[PDB]
């Protein structure tokens, strides 16, 4: 007639929740998943009797605040959409070549594929949210549904459904810090307002969206000062543990015979009005990883969108 | 306060906002000006995306600030 069953939404607070066979889930408490699965429009059976549910909405205050602490300030739907998410992507797989992790074709998840082998590139990066921060420890362990459905969150994507690799990267980086020192200082100037530094430290200057290679963003700027008179911008610093350049899918000639300095880097392939595809690169040759599939040429007409750079160690005198 | 917004093709927009405005918000004036939906927009404004958590103040985004519109690729 009547069972009662352990509510949590963090997997350490639990609460004891009284249930009938009368109505579903839903409409006597919420949505619930049970061991990964949605049982929401389903009625209470005996066989779930004294087991713990994972709850998604409705939540108690208490629920709520752990809530916040756990995944940081997010959206009433979130919750679910990382359980349903995680439910949905557990049948994909990583394809290992010579160690190196690929997450495999499926379900136009290209895009994913890479974000995440860019991401593990990058060193000493941390995120400061709990939950992301421990699916980023269990990615590097070996097992990355967690973090594969939590970006997926986050960055607000669909099951099944193409988008945009470098929207991903920049919004997943935007919630990671470094664990290590990094600078970037931009210099400003004009004859009748001054000079002016502009300060990035952090992750913060180890990214840069609208630029591909180390060349253009040292270049000086020209334009027009808020004053109306002549205004210039350069470079005069940068000190990473690496850099990574992003920037519209621009189409290129990339040779191993002219020995780059880039490490890796992001192609889209097709037109960019319609569903692409996208593939992963390094260098050590051109390494391709084209979801799970990995080839080696020695040169390749591409269109590149994120780039890697090693560390930078740049000062500029500025004249 | 008046703003502007660079897009791929040339044309170059004027929005009328506050620095109390989010993204989401300033998504929301370009919905009403180019009829691009806010799911389909990406802000970059001094090398860094801005993301919709935020306001305007968070990125230091003031008078005469020139925004970059780039259309969310589908790969
Ligand atoms: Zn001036």
């Amino acid at each position: 007639l009547t069972i009662e069953v352990l509510v949590t939404v963090d997997g350490v607070n639990f609460r004891t929740v009284v249930l009938n066979n009368k109505n579903t889930y839903r409409s006597q408490l919420g949505c619930v998943f049970f061991n990964g699965a949605d049982i929401s429009d389903t009625i209470p059976d005996e066989k779930q009797n004294g087991h713990s549910l994972y709850l998604a909405d409705n939540l108690t205050a208490d629920e709520t605040k752990a809530l916040k602490e756990l995944y940081g300030p997010v959206d009433p739907t979130f919750l679910h959409r990382f359980y349903s998410l995680k439910a949905a992507v557990h049948g994909w797989k990583m394809v290992v070549c010579d160690k190196v992790r690929s997450l495999k074709l499926s379900d136009n998840n290209c895009y994913l594929n890479a974000v995440i082998m860019t991401l593990d590139l990058l060193k000493d990066i941390k995120f400061v949210i709990p939950a992301l921060q421990h699916a980023f420890m269990k990615h590097k362990g070996g097992d990355s549904t967690d973090f594969i459905a939590l970006i997926m969150a986050y960055g607000n994507c669909t099951f099944g459904a193409p988008d945009d690799a470098s929207r991903l990267l920049h919004t997943v980086l935007a919630k990671a810090e470094l664990c290590c020192s990094a600078r970037m200082v931009w210099r400003e100037w004009c004859n009748v307002c001054g000079i002016k530094d502009v300060v990035l430290q952090g992750l913060k200057a180890c990214c840069y969206v609208g630029v591909q290679t180390v060349e253009d963003l040292r270049a000086r700027m020209t334009y027009v000062c808020q004053c109306g008179g002549e205004r210039h911008r350069q470079l005069v610093e940068h000190t990473t543990p690496w850099l990574l350049l992003s920037g519209t899918p621009n189409e290129k000639l990339v040779t191993t015979s002219t020995a780059p300095d880039f490490v890796a880097f992001n192609v889209f392939q097709g037109i960019e009005t319609a569903v692409g595809h996208y593939v992963h690169a390094r260098l050590k040759l051109i390494l391709k990883f084209d979801s799970g599939t990995v080839s080696k040429t020695s040169d390749w007409k591409c269109k590149v969108t994120d780039v890697l750079f090693p560390g930078q160690k740049y000062s500029s005198d500025c004249n | 306060m008046q703003i502007f917004v660079k897009t791929l093709t040339g044309k170059t927009i004027t929005l009328e906002v506050e620095p109390s405005d989010t993204i989401e918000n300033v998504k929301a004036k370009i919905q009403d000006k180019e009829g691009i939906p806010p799911d389909q927009q990406r802000l970059i404004f001094a090398g860094k995306q801005l993301e919709d958590g935020r306001t305007l103040s968070d990125y230091n985004i003031q008078k005469e600030s020139t925004l970059h519109l780039v259309l969310r690729l589908r790969g």
